[PDB]
C-alpha cells in the first residue's frame, strides 16, 4: 500500500455520528455506528442498515411502484397507515388466549399511534410522519418504536422506517432515530 | 442380540468361586 | 563480576544510555508516526477499513489463492 | 515390600519372565481379538449392506478384518451384498477362532517361560551374569519386521499371492477387496492413492531388511552406548513407547482425515466430507448433468443411488455423537429403511428456497430457508409474531422427488416446517426407531471412537515415554548416589 | 568415559562450552529453547502491537487499532485456510511477509515456536537436573502444561475444521474460546474438566495450607521478631515442627500428613493429574465427543412440561450462546440469521 | 561504582514507569480505542 | 453441467463447500 | 434403580472418609 | 563485554524499549 | 484470582518437584533403604 | 515438473540449513 | 425399566478394585 | 454369544481335567 504518516496532532474527522447516503432519488443520514445488512424482509426494500449491537434497532427504505400521484391522494394519514399494517408482521400464532394481559382477545401484539404529521422540506411535496409503539405480549425490548416517513416523488413510494426497541429508546437512541427521521429527504 | 443377563450370570458364577478358590489356594501354598 | 548493582550506580552506564534508550524511544515513535508500522505489518489505517465495493467484514474464503485475494480486498 | 505401582518391576532383570509376561499380554490381546470378532458377528445384521452397513451398527474390528481381505462368513453371507462362495478357513469366525487358538498357545508358552526362566541363553558367557545383547536383538527384530513388511507389501496387497486390500469408489458407492498395483512415483505419496501402500511396504521392508543386516553386523559405538544406556531395558522401553505413540498420533490423524487405508464404506464418512459438501456436491452435480441432458426432475433424482444420499446425512457424521452416547449409530436415531427423497421448497409466487444445513459445532440449529442469491426468505421463527419469514405467511411448499415421496406436494400444514427441519440435517431418510428402542440423539462413528481412543492413548503414552526416559537417564539418582 | 582413553573431538569442546555456569544456562537444549521461546514471545508481542486481525476474523485485535492489553491478540487464520501450516514460503503467503501477517500466519508461527520452546524447556529441565544430579520431577510436573498446550492449541483445532477454532493468543481471545466451549461443548459438564478443576483447586489449597502450616510451625531459631532471618541453610535441622503440624491438622481436619515425602509428592501429583485429565477431555472435545446431554433428563423434560433442573437451564443458556454468538463468531458460515428466529426469553 | 545512588536510580525508573503507565491509561480515554 | 448454477445451488445450503472455497478470487 | 445407586455411592464415600478420620493408622516418624 | 548475559539482556531490553516508544506514539493517534 | 489458582498449582508443582527431587538415598527401589540404619535415628535426609 | 510450492520448500530447506549453520557458528564462537 | 448395563458397570467398577485393594491390605497386614 | 460360552466352558473343563491328570500334587502316604 501507499506510505503515509500516522495521525498526530491532526484532530478528528467525524464527531456528528451521522454519515450521508445518496441513493436512487433519495438521500438520508445513516447512523455512523450502524452497519449495512442484506436482510430484505419486504421485497420492496432497497436499502437496509442495522445496529451492530442489537439488530432490532434497524432502518430501511422501500421503493414501491405506485399509482397515486401524491401522498395526499392516499387519503388521510390514518387511512395510509391502515394500508401499511402489513410491514409490521402478522402474528404466526392462531391459538386462543385471554391470558396475555393488556391485549385484545386472542391477540399477542398491538400497535399504538403516537404521531400523525404532514411535514415538508424543500419543494412542497408533503411527508407523512408517524410514530408507532408496538407492544408484543412477551414484552421484548419493552416494545418497539416505529418511525415512518413516507412520500412519493415521481411514481414510487419512498417510505423510511427506522425501528428502535423501547429499551434502547429510553437509553438515548432517540437522538439517532430522530436524526435519521429528519434527514430522510427525497430529492 | 445377546442374552446379556445370562452372560452376566454365567460370567459371575464362573469368576467369583474360581477367584475365591484360587485366592485360598494361593494363600495356602504361600504359607505352608 | 558486575553483579548488576555497581553498573547501575556508575556513570559509565548512564553516559552511553542517555543516547541509546532515548534514540530507541524516538525510533519507535517515528516508526509509528511515519506509517511504517502500517506498511510493514499490514494493519489498515482508520480510514482504510471499508472500501467502496464492500461495506461489511471481509472474508478470506480461499486457501491456495489467498495471497491474490487478500491483495484484491486489502486497502490497495 | 513393593508398592502396587511397582509390582511389574520384578521382571526387569529377568529376561525369561519378561518373555513370559510379553507372551501373557500377547495371549490376552489375541483372545480379545477373537472374542470381539465373535461378539460383532453375533450382533451384526448383514441384511442391508447399502442402508445399514457395519459402521452404522457400531462394528469395530470387522472393518479392519474386511480391509485386509476377509469378506464372507460361515453363515453364507458377504458384506458386499453378494452371497458367499467357499469361505475356506479364513472367514470372520475362522479368523476369530484362529486368534482364540493362538491366544491359548501363547498362554501355554507364557506358563512355560514363567516356570523355566533360568535359561543359559539369557546368561552372558563372558561374565556369567544375566544380560541381553540389545543391539543384536534389535537387529534380529528389525530384520524380521522388514521381512514381514516386504511380504505383506509384495504378496498380500499386490494380489500375487494374497487377496489385496479394500478399494472403493471416490464417493464410496462400489468397493471390494482387490489386488493393488504399487505406485512408485510422487502419486505413491498421495494418502488417498491405494497404490502407495504396496510401494511403501515393499520399499520399507527392503530398507528394514538392510538396516537389520547392518545392526546384525555392526556394533554400536561406546559414546552412543553410554549416552543412550543401550545396556538397559528401560531405555529401549522409553524409545519403543516413543515410537508407539508417534504411530498412534499418525493413525489417529489418518483416521480422522481419511485415507486410502481408511475406506468410507468400512469406517463411515468424514466430518470434513460433511463440512466441505462432498456427497452433496456430487449429488447436485449428478442431478444437474441428468437435467441438462434429457431426463427431467423426479426421474433424474431417481437416478441418485440410495447409498450416496445416505452418505449426505449429518446423522452419519463422526463429529456429531457424544462421549457417553454409547453404542451403535442405529441405536441413536433408528435403522434407516428408505430415502424419502430430495425435499425441494418453493415460495408462494414460485422460487426455489434451500434449508441451511447444520454445521458440526451446533447441537441444534435454527431452521431457515434462504434464496438462490443468498438472502433469507423464510424460517421457522422462535418468536412467531413478527416480520415476513414465518412459513405460514411466506407459503413455501415441499415437493419431494425420491423413493417413498416422489410427487407428494405439501404446502399448507406444519409438515412443511417438519420437512424443513429434517432437511437441515441433509437428505431426509425414514428410520425405524422401535427395533432397537432408539434414543433420538446422534451417536458417533467407529472412526470417531478409534480416533478418540488413540489420541487419548497417544498423550498417555507421551507421558509414559517422558517418565521412562526420565527413569533411564536418571538411574543413579532414582536409586541412590551414596552421599556424593 | 568408563575408564577409557577417549580422544577428544569437537563434541567434547562443545559440551564443555554449553555446560558451564553463566548468568543464563544454555546447554544443548538452548539451541532450541532460546530461539524458539524468544521468537514465540516476540511474535506474540508483535502481533498484539502491530499485526491486525481485520483480514481472517473481521475484527481489531492490535494496539495500532485501539485495543488494550486485555483486548489485543494474535488471532488465528481463516477457517477456509483449514489446517495449513502457513509458512512464509508456503503456497498461501508465497514469500510475502506483509500479507503473511494479514493471513494469520503469525498465529501458526507463534504456536509452532511455542510448542518447540516447551519441548526445549523441558529438555533444559532434564539437562539441568542431570548436571546437578537430581531427579527430573520438575520435568515430570512440566509434562502436564505441555499436554494442556498440545491438546488445546494443536489437537483440538486439528480435530475441528481448522486453526480458526484454535485459541487466539491473547486475553479476550481466550475468553471467547472459553465461552465457545461453554456454549457449544458444555465443557463444565465434562467429567474430565471436573477432574481438572478439582486438581487445580486442590493444588492451590495445598500450596496455601502448606505455606501457612510451615510459616506457623517455624520454631524459634533466634531472638528477633522477624522469623525470616532465623533461618540458616547451614544447619542440618528442620526449620518447622512436623509433629506439631501433624497434631494440629489431625485435630482440625481429622487427617494430616506424617511424611514430607508423601506431602510433597501429593503437591506434585494433584495439579499434574488434574491437567492431564483436562487434556484428555479436550482431546475428547476435539472430535465433538462431548458430555453435552443427559438422555434420561432430556426425555423426562420432553414428556413433562413441569420437570426443570439447573442442567436444563444450562442447556437453554448454551442454545442462546450458540445462536447469538455464531453469526459474529464464524464469518465463513455467513449466518445472516434474522432476529426473530434467534431464541429469546421474556422482555429481555 | 557508587557514583549515582542505586535508590535514586530505582526511584527515577519508578517515576518513569509510573508516568508511562499514566500515559497508557490516559490513551484509553483519547484517540483510538476511546469509544468516541 | 452448469458450474455457475450448481455453485449457486450449493451456495445457500452450505457455505463451507470445497467448490466455493476454490477459485473464489474470480467471484 | 437410579437414586439408590447415587445414595449408596455417596454414603460409601462418607463412610470411607469417616474411617480415614477415626480408624486411621497412628502417625509415626514426625 | 558482549557475553551471553549482555546478549540476552539486550535482546530483551532493546525491542521492549522500541515497542514502548511505539505504544507511547500510538497513544496520541486519533481517527 | 485465576492467576492465583494457576500460580498456586504452578508453585505447588514446583515445590513438590524440588523437595521430591532433592534427596539423598534413604528409600531404595524397594519400600525403604533402611540397610544403612533402621527407624530411630535423627540423622536427617532431604536437601534444600 | 517442479511446482513453485516444491521450489519454495527446497529453498526453505536451504534456509533452515543456513539458520542451523549460523547457530552452530554462533555457539562455536563466544 | 432399570439400566442393567449401567448397574453392571457400576457394580463391577466398585467390586473389582475394592476387593483387589482389600485383598492386598489383608495380605499386607497378615505378614508384617 | 451362544455357542462361544458353551465352547469356553467345555474347554475350561477339559483344561481342568488335563491339569488334574498331569500337574497334580504327588501322591503321599500310600
Ligand atoms: C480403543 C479401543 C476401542 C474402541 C475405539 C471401541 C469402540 C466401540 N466399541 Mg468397544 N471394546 C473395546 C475397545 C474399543 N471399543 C474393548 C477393549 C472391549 C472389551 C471390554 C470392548 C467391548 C465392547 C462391547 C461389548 C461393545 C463395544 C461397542 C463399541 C462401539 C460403541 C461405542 C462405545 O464404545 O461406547 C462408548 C464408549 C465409552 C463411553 C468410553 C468410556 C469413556 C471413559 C474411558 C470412561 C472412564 C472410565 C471410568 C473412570 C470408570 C467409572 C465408571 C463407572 C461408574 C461405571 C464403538 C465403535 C458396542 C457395540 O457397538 O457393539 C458392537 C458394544 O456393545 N465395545
Ligand atoms: C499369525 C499372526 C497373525 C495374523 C496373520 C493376524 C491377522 C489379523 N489380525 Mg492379529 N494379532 C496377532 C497375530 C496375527 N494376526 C497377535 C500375536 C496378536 C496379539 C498381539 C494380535 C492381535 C490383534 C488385534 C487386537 C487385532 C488383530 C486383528 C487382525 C486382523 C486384521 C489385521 C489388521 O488389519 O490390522 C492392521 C495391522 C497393523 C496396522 C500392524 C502394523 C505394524 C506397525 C505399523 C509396525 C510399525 C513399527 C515397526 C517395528 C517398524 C519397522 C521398521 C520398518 C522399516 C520395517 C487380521 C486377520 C484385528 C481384528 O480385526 O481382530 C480379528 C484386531 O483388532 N490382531
Ligand atoms: C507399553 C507401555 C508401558 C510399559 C511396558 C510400562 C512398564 C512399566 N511401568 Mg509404565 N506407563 C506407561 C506405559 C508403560 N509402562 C504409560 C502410558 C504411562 C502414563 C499413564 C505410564 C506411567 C507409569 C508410572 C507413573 C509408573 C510406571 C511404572 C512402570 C514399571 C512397573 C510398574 C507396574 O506396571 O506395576 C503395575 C501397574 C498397575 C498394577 C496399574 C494398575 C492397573 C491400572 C490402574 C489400570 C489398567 C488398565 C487396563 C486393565 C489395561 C488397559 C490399558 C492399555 C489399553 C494401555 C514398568 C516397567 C512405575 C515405575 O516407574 O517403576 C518403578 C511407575 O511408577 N509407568
Ligand atoms: C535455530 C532455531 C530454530 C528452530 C528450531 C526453528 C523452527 C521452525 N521454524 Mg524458524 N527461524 C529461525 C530459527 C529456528 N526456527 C530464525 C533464526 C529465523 C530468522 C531467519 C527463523 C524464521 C522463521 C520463519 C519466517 C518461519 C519459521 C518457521 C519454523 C517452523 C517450520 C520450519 C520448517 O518447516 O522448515 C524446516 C527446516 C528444516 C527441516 C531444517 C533444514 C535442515 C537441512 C535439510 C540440513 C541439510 C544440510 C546438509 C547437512 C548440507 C550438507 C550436504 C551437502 C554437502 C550435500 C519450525 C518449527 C515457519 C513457521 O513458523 O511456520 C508458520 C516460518 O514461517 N522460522
Ligand atoms: C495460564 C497458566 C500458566 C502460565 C502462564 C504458566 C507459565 C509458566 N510456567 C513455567 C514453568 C512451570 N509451570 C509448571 C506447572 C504448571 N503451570 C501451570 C500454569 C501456567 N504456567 C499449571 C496449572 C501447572 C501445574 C501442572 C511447572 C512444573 C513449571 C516449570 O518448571 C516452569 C518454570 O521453570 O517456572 C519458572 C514458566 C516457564 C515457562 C517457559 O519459559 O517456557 C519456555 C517456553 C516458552 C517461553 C515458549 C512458549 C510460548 C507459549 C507456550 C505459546 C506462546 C504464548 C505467548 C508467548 C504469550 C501468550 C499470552 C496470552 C495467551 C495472554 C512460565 C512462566
Ligand atoms: C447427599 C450428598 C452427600 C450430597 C453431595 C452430592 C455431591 C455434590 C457430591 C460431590 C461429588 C464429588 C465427590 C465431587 C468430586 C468429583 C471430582 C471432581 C473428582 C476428581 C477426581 C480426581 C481423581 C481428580 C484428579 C485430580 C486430583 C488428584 C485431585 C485431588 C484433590 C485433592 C485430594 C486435594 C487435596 C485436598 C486436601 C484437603 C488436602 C489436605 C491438606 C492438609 C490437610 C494438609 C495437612 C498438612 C499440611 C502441612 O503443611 C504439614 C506440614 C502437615 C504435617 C500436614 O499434615
Ligand atoms: C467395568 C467398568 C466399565 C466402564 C465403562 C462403561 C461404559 C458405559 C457402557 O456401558 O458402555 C457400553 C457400550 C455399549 O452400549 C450399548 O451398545 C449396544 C450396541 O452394542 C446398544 O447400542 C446399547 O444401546 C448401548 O447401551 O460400549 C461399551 O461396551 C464400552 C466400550 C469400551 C471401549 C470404548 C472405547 C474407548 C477407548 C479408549 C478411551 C479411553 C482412553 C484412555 C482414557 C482417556
Ligand atoms: C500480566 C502478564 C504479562 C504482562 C506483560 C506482557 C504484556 C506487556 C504488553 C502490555 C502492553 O503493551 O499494553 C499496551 C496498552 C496500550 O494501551 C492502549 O493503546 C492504544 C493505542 O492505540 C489505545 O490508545 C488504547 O485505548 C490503549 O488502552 O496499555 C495497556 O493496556 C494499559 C495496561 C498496561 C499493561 C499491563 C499488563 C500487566 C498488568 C498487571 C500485571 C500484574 C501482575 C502480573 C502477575 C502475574
Ligand atoms: C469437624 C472436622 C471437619 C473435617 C471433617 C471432614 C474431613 C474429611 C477427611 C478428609 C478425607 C480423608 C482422606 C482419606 C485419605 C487418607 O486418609 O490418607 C491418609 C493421609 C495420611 O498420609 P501419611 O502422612 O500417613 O502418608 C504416609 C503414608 O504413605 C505412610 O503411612 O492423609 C493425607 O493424605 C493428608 C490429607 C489429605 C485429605 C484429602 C481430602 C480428600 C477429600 C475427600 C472428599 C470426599 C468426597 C466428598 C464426600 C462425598
Ligand atoms: C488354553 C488353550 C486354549 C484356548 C482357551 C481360550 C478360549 C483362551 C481365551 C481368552 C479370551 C477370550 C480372552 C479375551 C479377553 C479380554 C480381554 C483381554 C479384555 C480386556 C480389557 C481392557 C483392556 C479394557 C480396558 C478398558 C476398560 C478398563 C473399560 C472399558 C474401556 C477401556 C478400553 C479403557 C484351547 C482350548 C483353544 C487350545 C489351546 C490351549
Ligand atoms: C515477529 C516476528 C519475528 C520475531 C521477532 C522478535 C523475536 C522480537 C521482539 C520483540 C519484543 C520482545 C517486543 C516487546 C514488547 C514489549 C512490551 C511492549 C512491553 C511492555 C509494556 C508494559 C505496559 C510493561 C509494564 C511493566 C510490567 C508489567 C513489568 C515490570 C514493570 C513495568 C511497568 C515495566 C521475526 C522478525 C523474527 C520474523 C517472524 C515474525
Ligand atoms: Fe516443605
Ligand atoms: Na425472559
Amino acid at each position: 500500500a501507499y506510505g503515509e504518516g500516522a495521525n498526530v496532532f491532526g484532530r478528528v474527522t467525524n464527531k456528528s455520528g451521522f454519515v450521508p447516503y445518496a441513493g436512487d432519488s433519495f438521500a438520508l443520514l445513516l447512523p455512523s455506528k450502524w452497519n449495512p445488512s442484506d436482510e430484505k424482509e419486504v421485497d420492496s426494500i432497497v436499502l437496509r442498515y442495522a445496529d451492530n449491537f442489537d439488530a432490532v434497532n434497524n432502518v430501511y427504505v422501500i421503493a414501491q411502484d405506485t399509482d397515486k400521484s401524491s401522498i395526499q391522494d392516499y387519503g388521510s394519514p390514518e387511512e395510509f397507515i391502515s394500508q401499511f399494517g402489513y410491514l409490521l408482521g402478522r402474528q404466526a400464532w392462531a391459538g386462543q388466549t385471554v391470558s396475555e394481559g393488556g391485549f385484545d382477545a386472542n391477540k399477542v401484539s398491538s400497535a399504538a399511534l403516537l404521531g400523525v404529521a404532514t411535514e415538508k422540506d424543500k419543494k412542497g411535496k408533503t411527508y407523512y410522519k408517524f410514530e408507532i409503539l408496538s407492544r408484543t405480549a412477551d414484552g421484548n425490548e419493552g416494545g418497539r418504536h416505529q418511525l415512518v416517513k413516507a412520500t412519493v416523488s415521481n411514481g414510487k413510494l419512498y417510505l423510511l422506517k427506522v425501528q428502535a426497541g423501547d429499551k434502547r429508546w429510553f437509553k438515548g437512541t432517540d437522538k439517532e432515530c430522530l436524526g435519521v427521521l429528519d434527514s430522510f429527504t427525497v430529492v | 442380540e445377546v442374552n446379556i443377563l445370562g452372560l452376566t450370570a454365567t460370567a459371575l458364577f464362573i469368576i467369583i468361586p474360581t477367584s475365591f478358590l484360587l485366592i485360598l489356594y494361593v494363600k495356602t501354598a504361600a504359607s505352608e | 563480576e558486575r553483579p548488576f548493582s555497581d553498573i547501575l550506580t556508575s556513570i559509565r552506564y548512564w553516559v552511553i544510555h542517555s543516547i541509546t534508550v532515548p534514540s530507541l524511544f524516538i525510533a519507535g515513535w517515528l516508526f509509528v508516526s511515519t506509517g511504517l508500522a502500517y506498511d510493514v505489518f499490514g494493519s489498515p489505517r482508520p480510514n482504510e477499513y471499508f472500501t467502496e465495493d464492500r461495506q461489511d467484514a471481509p472474508l478470506i474464503t480461499d486457501r491456495f489463492n489467498a495471497l491474490e485475494q487478500v491483495k484484491k480486498l486489502s486497502a490497495q | 515390600g513393593l508398592p502396587w505401582y511397582r509390582v511389574h518391576t520384578v521382571v526387569i532383570n529377568d529376561p525369561g519372565r519378561l518373555i513370559s509376561v510379553h507372551l501373557m499380554h500377547t495371549a490376552l490381546v489375541a483372545g480379545w481379538a477373537g472374542a470381539m470378532t465373535l461378539f460383532e458377528i453375533a450382533v451384526f445384521d448383514p441384511s442391508d449392506p447399502v442402508l445399514n452397513p457395519m459402521w452404522r451398527q457400531g462394528m469395530f474390528v470387522l472393518p479392519f478384518l474386511t480391509r485386509l481381505g476377509v469378506t464372507q462368513s460361515w453363515g453364507g453371507w458377504t458384506i458386499s451384498g453378494e452371497t458367499s462362495s467357499n469361505p475356506g478357513i479364513w472367514s470372520y469366525e475362522g479368523a476369530a477362532a484362529s486368534h482364540i487358538v493362538l491366544s491359548g498357545l501363547l498362554f501355554l508358552a507364557s506358563v512355560w517361560h514363567w516356570v523355566y526362566w533360568d535359561l543359559e541363553l539369557f546368561r552372558d558367557p563372558r561374565t556369567g551374569k544375566t544380560a541381553l545383547d540389545l543391539p543384536k536383538i534389535f537387529g534380529i527384530h528389525l530384520f524380521l519386521a522388514g521381512l514381514l513388511c516386504f511380504g505383506f507389501g509384495a504378496f498380500h496387497v499386490t494380489g500375487v499371492f494374497g487377496p489385496g486390500i479394500w478399494v472403493s469408489d471416490p464417493y464410496g458407492l462400489t468397493g471390494s477387496v482387490q489386488p493393488v498395483a504399487p505406485s512408485w512415483g510422487a502419486e505413491g505419496f498421495d494418502p488417498y492413492n491405494p497404490g502407495g501402500v504396496p510401494a511403501h511396504h515393499i520399499a520399507a521392508g527392503i530398507l528394514g531388511v538392510l538396516a537389520g543386516l547392518f545392526h546384525l553386523c555392526v556394533r554400536p559405538s561406546i559414546r552412543l552406548y553410554f549416552g543412550l544406556s543401550m545396556g538397559s531395558i528401560e531405555s529401549v522401553l522409553s524409545s519403543s513407547i516413543a515410537a508407539v505413540f508417534w504411530a498412534a498420533f499418525v493413525v489417529a490423524g489418518t483416521m480422522w482425515y481419511g485415507s486410502a487405508a481408511t475406506p468410507i464404506e468400512l469406517f463411515g464418512p468424514t466430518r470434513y466430507q460433511w463440512d466441505q459438501g462432498f456427497f452433496q456436491q456430487e449429488i447436485q452435480k449428478r442431478v444437474a448433468q441428468s437435467t441438462s441432458e434429457g431426463l427431467s426432475v423426479s426421474e433424474a433424482w431417481a437416478k441418485i443411488p440410495e447409498k450416496l444420499a445416505f452418505y449426505d446425512y449429518i446423522g452419519n457424521n463422526p463429529a456429531k455423537g457424544g462421549l457417553f452416547r454409547t453404542g451403535a449409530m442405529n441405536s441413536g436415531d433408528g435403522i434407516a429403511v428408505g430415502w424419502l427423497g430430495h425435499a425441494s421448497f418453493k415460495d408462494q409466487e414460485g422460487r426455489e428456497l434451500f434449508v441451511r444445513r447444520m454445521p458440526t459445532f451446533f447441537e441444534t440449529f435454527p431452521v431457515v430457508l434462504i434464496d438462490k442469491d443468498g438472502v433469507v426468505r423464510a424460517d421457522v421463527p422462535f418468536r412467531k409474531a413478527e416480520s415476513k419469514y414465518s412459513i405460514e405467511q411466506v407459503g413455501v411448499s415441499v415437493t419431494f422427488y425420491g423413493g417413498e415421496l416422489n410427487g407428494l406436494t405439501f404446502t399448507d400444514p406444519s409438515t412443511v416446517k417438519k420437512y424443513a427441519r429434517k432437511a437441515q440435517l441433509g437428505e431426509i431418510f425414514e428410520f425405524d426407531r422401535s427395533t432397537l428402542q432408539s434414543d433420538g440423539v446422534f451417536r458417533s462413528s467407529p472412526r470417531g471412537w478409534f480416533t478418540f481412543g488413540h489420541l487419548s492413548f497417544a498423550l498417555l503414552f507421551f507421558f509414559g515415554h517422558i517418565w521412562h526416559g526420565s527413569r533411564t537417564i536418571f538411574r543413579d539418582v532414582f536409586a541412590g548416589i551414596d552421599e556424593d | 568415559i568408563g575408564t577409557y582413553q577417549e580422544k577428544r573431538t569437537w563434541f567434547d569442546d562443545a559440551d564443555d562450552w554449553l555446560r558451564q555456569d553463566r548468568f543464563v544456562f544454555v546447554g544443548w537444549s538452548g539451541l532450541l529453547l532460546l530461539p524458539c521461546a524468544y521468537f514465540a514471545v516476540g511474535g506474540w508481542l508483535t502481533g498484539c502491537t502491530f499485526v491486525t486481525s481485520w483480514y481472517t476474523h473481521g475484527l481489531a485485535s492490535s494496539y495500532i487499532e485501539g485495543c488494550n492489553f486485555l483486548t489485543a491478540a494474535v488471532s488465528t487464520p481463516a477457517n477456509s485456510l483449514g489446517h495449513s501450516l502457513l509458512f512464509v514460503w508456503g503456497p498461501e503467503a508465497q514469500g510475502d511477509l506483509t500479507r503473511w501477517f494479514q493471513l494469520g500466519g503469525l498465529w501458526a508461527f507463534v504456536a509452532l515456536h511455542g510448542a518447540f520452546g516447551l519441548i526445549g524447556f523441558m529438555l533444559r529441565q532434564f539437562e539441568i537436573a542431570r548436571s546437578v544430579n537430581l531427579r527430573p520431577y520438575n520435568a515430570i510436573a512440566f509434562s502436564a502444561p505441555i499436554a494442556v498446550f498440545v491438546s488445546v492449541f494443536l489437537i483440538y483445532p486439528l480435530g475441528q475444521s481448522g486453526w480458526f477454532f484454535a485459541p487466539s493468543f491473547g486475553v479476550a481471545s481466550i475468553f471467547r474460546f472459553i465461552l465457545f466451549f461453554q456454549g457449544f461443548h458444555n465443557w463444565t459438564l465434562n467429567p474430565f474438566h471436573m477432574m481438572g478443576v478439582a486438581g487445580v483447586l486442590g493444588a492451590a489449597l495445598l500450596c496455601a495450607i502448606h505455606g501457612a502450616t510451615v510459616e506457623n510451625t517455624l520454631f524459634e531459631d533466634g531472638d528477633g521478631a522477624n522469623t525470616f532471618r532465623a533461618f540458616n541453610p547451614t544447619q542440618a535441622e528442620e526449620t518447622y515442627s512436623m509433629v506439631t503440624a501433624n497434631r494440629f491438622w489431625s485435630q482440625i481436619f481429622g487427617v494430616a500428613f506424617s511424611n514430607k515425602r508423601w506431602l510433597h509428592f501429593f503437591m506434585l501429583f494433584v495439579p499434574v493429574t488434574g491437567l492431564w485429565m483436562s487434556a484428555l477431555g479436550v482431546v475428547g472435545l476435539a472430535l465433538n465427543l462431548r458430555a453435552y446431554d443427559f438422555v434420561s433428563q432430556e426425555i423426562r423434560a420432553a414428556e413433562d412440561p413441569e420437570f426443570e433442573t439447573f442442567y436444563t437451564k444450562n442447556i437453554l443458556l448454551n442454545e442462546g450462546i450458540r445462536a447469538w454468538m455464531a453469526a459474529q463468531d464464524q464469518p465463513h458460515e455467513k449466518l445472516t440469521l434474522p432476529e426473530e428466529v434467534l431464541p429469546r426469553g421474556n422482555a429481555l | 561504582i557508587g557514583r549515582i545512588p542505586l535508590w535514586l536510580v530505582g526511584t527515577v525508573v519508578g517515576l518513569l514507569a509510573i508516568g508511562l503507565l499514566a500515559i497508557f491509561f490516559y490513551g484509553s480515554y483519547v484517540g483510538l480505542g476511546s469509544s468516541l | 453441467q452448469r458450474v455457475r448454477t450448481v455453485l449457486d445451488m450449493d451456495d445457500p445450503a452450505k457455505e463451507e463447500t470445497v467448490k466455493e472455497l476454490r477459485k473464489d478470487i474470480n467471484n | 434403580m437410579e437414586a439408590l445407586v447415587y445414595t449408596f455411592l455417596l454414603i460409601g464415600t462418607l463412610g470411607i472418609i469417616f474411617f480415614s478420620i477415626f480408624f486411621r493408622e497412628p502417625p509415626r516418624i514426625a | 563485554i558482549f557475553t551471553v548475559r549482555w546478549l540476552a539482556i539486550h535482546a530483551i531490553a532493546v525491542p521492549t524499549i522500541f515497542f514502548l516508544g511505539a505504544i507511547t506514539a500510538m497513544q496520541f493517534i486519533q481517527r | 484470582g485465576v492467576a492465583g489458582v494457576f500460580g498456586g498449582s504452578l508453585f505447588s508443582a514446583m515445590h513438590g518437584s524440588l523437595v521430591t527431587s532433592s534427596l539423598i538415598r534413604e528409600t531404595t527401589e524397594n519400600e525403604s533403604a533402611n540397610a544403612g540404619y533402621k527407624f530411630g535415628q535423627e540423622e536427617e535426609t532431604y536437601n534444600i | 515438473s517442479v511446482t513453485p510450492s516444491l521450489k519454495n520448500f527446497l529453498l526453505s530447506l536451504v534456509a533452515g540449513a543456513v539458520v542451523l549453520a549460523a547457530i552452530a557458528g554462533a555457539v562455536t564462537a563466544v
